[PDB]
RNA sequence: GAUUAAUAGGGACAGUUGGGGGCAUUAGUAUUUAAUAGUCAGAGGUGAAAUUCUUGGAUUUAUUAAGGACUAACUAAUGCGAAAGCAUUUGCCAAAGAUGUUUUCAUUAAUCAAGAACGAAAGUUAGGGGAUCAAAGACGAUCAGAUACCGUCGUAGUCUUAACUAUAAACUAUACCGACUCGGGAUCGGCUGGAAUAAAUGUCCAGUCGGCACCGUAUGAGAAAUCAAAGUCUUUGGGUUCUGGGGGAAG
């Protein structure tokens, strides 16, 4: 019973692909296989934002607080446990560009 | 409606040269007039390396990948 | 870097140039090619500098760049782009003082020029000077440190 | 298809001979004149193939045999300028030798060792042919040292 | 007196293309350490903690330097390589496919016991090197017991010259050459026309050859999962090597 045709990794036309340590655990995982999400968040709770934006010395800031950029790479055990990815029915299992 | 025996021209022209019925090539031969000394020479369509007109030694064509670049004011006609 | 103390206030000379994390990861997008170009140059001022340049593939085709909208430039085109950028910088470096060079470097002049050189090979977007390092700096005579000060 | 590349080697490079066997109408060269040119080129030390190219690009001669009735090599043979070792084998050995050359110096280069194995393989494989078909002396062998002095 | 000239194969040549290989070069932060400045009482680590480190000043901050690795992000159902595998700059060396040919050779080909070239990791021999991790080991914790999962350390190893070794779930678990059977966009590399502009190593459009795939679909296949081959098989024969014959014993 082959489960995935992909077999989980995006890799074809090559023998080998570089291994990445998982953010959460640090387990080595295939760069194709890895669940990778790029995150641009803000360093600060919106309330906290109000508080700081009051006190910003340079008034020449328009959204003059930096965003935090993360390239997040999960091994599978981690990204499942941690709900980044979750179990779906056989038909949906092949759906490719899902979010909102 | 389609007949293999009487294939349509515009179609065969679109097909790859080996996949036509008569298996006919895409190349031509052209008479080229040197911009300077006004000599006429024959040049293969996809010709390899470079061509210099015999009279004045100036450059007529440049090689590529199946195209020849006719350089400058050199005028040409296909021979057929 | 502080070259001099005068009377309770410390004068400084040029040391380096650089970029915020933000302004970098700002510019980094998937589905285009990331070009980087490093150069080593001498001023007539007697400085040895190392300039890192950054550039990105500019999409023309008018869609939203995506998995479908792939923008990559051929590796060879990248190489020609390096060669060209690099060359131009070394030239514009040898003919200028470090005052001149730094002024030009901070501002948008070189980005304009670089786009104009580069465009043949490939259209580029947000050309940037990622960093500048000063490899070898001469000591300043009282004269040149006075001429650096020269403020209007 | 492409010899000794298993898995994916397989594609079609072009040549497609037209239907008309008769030489073209615009062509004014006597077959004799052609044989003259081809032999001049030959004595200049060209290849039957290289001669073919020259006649085709420069001289408006599309197919030499459809003009003369004799293919290029046969012409060369009759008229006595002959390429002693077949152009075919000649190039294969030139190659195997260039690989010898580069390989004596970089002894850690594995790909080139393997490529050499392949090329020599083809050389022997061609030797057998040209031997059984009497185009090569019967005791003729390709060795490193023997073939290196062999006109290549 | 020389059959064509295989949408057979070898060779020539032309513009390319590639994270293929070998030498040199070269960068980049990062870990670790040192130096020089600072400042102080806690750093570490965990589920809590304890081993550790700390006033001889740690962690922390700034600037340099040493030393081994490693090439992030761009990075993809993209590329190359026979496979193993391959990702910084530049230069050199030989090599390669595809495409383009109204070039040349003319069956030179397919597959393959012998016999050979490779072949991750771990491991072995003789030198180097030693920053990071880290089998063994030493300890902390956890536990009824932990010679385990966790933590602090740490040797061989990890890297490198010469050599051995030949093995993997070395995986599409799918032999190679060749035909033929559906549809659709897209993608990487050539080429051919066409179009727009700010006129080009860039766009777009339409062809086509070759790659990696994908999405539909089969009145084709299958025990099914599924498969555009795993189809053209009792309507059973295109060519060729290899392997299996209930389970264990037993590689
Ligand atoms: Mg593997
Ligand atoms: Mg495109
Ligand atoms: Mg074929
Ligand atoms: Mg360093
Ligand atoms: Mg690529
Ligand atoms: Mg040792
Ligand atoms: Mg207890
Ligand atoms: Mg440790
Ligand atoms: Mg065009
Ligand atoms: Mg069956
Ligand atoms: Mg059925
Ligand atoms: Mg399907
Ligand atoms: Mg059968
Ligand atoms: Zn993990
Ligand atoms: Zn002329």
């Amino acid at each position: 019973p082959v489960k995935r045709r992909n077999a989980g990794r995006s890799q074809k036309n090559r023998g080998h692909t570089r291994t990445v340590p998982c953010t959460n655990c640090g387990r080595q995982v295939a760069k194709d296989k890895a669940v990778k999400r790029y995150t641009v968040r803000d360093m600060v709770d919106p309330s906290s934002k109000r508080d700081i934006q009051q006190k910003l010395a340079f008034e020449n800031e328009k959204q003059g607080i930096p965003k935090l950029y993360v390239k997040l790479q999960y091994c599978i055990s981690c990204a499942i446990h941690s709900r980044v990815v979750r179990v779906r029915c056989a038909e949906d299992r092949r759906i490719r560009r899902p979010p909102i | 409606e389609r007949d293999l025996l009487n294939p349509i021209y515009e179609e065969e022209k679109q097909k790859n040269k080996f996949k036509r019925l008569i298996q006919a090539p895409n190349s031509y031969f052209m008479d080229v007039k040197c911009a300077q000394c006004q000599n006429i020479q024959m040049i293969f369509s996809n010709a390899q390396s470079t061509i210099i007109c015999e009279k004045c030694s100036a450059i007529l064509c440049k090689p590529t990948g199946g195209k020849v670049q006719i350089q400058a004011g050199c005028a040409f006609k296909i021979k057929n | 870097v502080i070259d001099e103390v005068d009377g309770r206030n410390a004068k400084t000379s040029f040391y380096g140039l650089d970029i915020t994390r933000d302004r970098l990861c700002s510019m980094i997008r998937k589905w285009q090619t990331l070009i980087e170009a490093r150069v080593d140059c001498k001023t007539n001022d007697g400085y040895i500098i190392r300039v890192f340049t950054l550039a990105f593939t500019k999409k023309t085709s008018a869609g939203k760049q995506s998995s479908t909208s792939t923008c990559y430039a051929k590796s060879s085109q990248v190489r020609a782009i390096r060669r060209k950028i690099n060359t131009f910088i070394t030239n514009e470096a040898a003919k200028l003082g470090i005052a001149e060079f730094s002024k030009n470097l901070i501002g948008e002049d070189y980005t304009k020029k670089i786009e104009k050189e580069t465009k043949n090979i490939f259209p580029l977007q947000n050309i940037t000077i990622r960093k500048v390092k000063v490899l070898k700096r001469p000591k300043l005579d009282a004269t040149k440190i006075a001429e650096l000060y020269s403020h209007e | 298809g492409r010899m000794q590349m298993k898995g994916k080697g397989k594609g079609i490079s072009g040549s497609a001979l037209p239907f008309k066997r008769r030489s073209p109408k615009w062509l004014h060269m006597t077959p004799s004149t052609v044989v003259d040119l081809s032999v001049k080129l030959a004595k200049k030390g060209l290849t039957p193939s290289q001669i073919g190219v020259i006649l085709r690009d420069q001289h408006g001669i599309p197919q030499v045999r459809f003009l003369t009735g004799q293919k290029i090599l046969r012409i060369l043979k009759k008229n006595g300028c002959a390429p002693q070792l077949p152009e075919d084998l000649y190039f294969l050995i030139k190659k195997a030798l260039s690989i010898r050359k580069h390989l004596e110096k970089n002894r850690k280069d594995k790909d080139s060792k393997y490529r050499l194995i392949l090329v020599e393989s083809r050389i022997h494989r061609l030797s057998r042919y040209y031997k059984l078909n009497q185009k090569l002396p019967p005791k003729w062998k390709y060795n490193a040292q023997t073939a290196s002095a062999l006109v290549q």
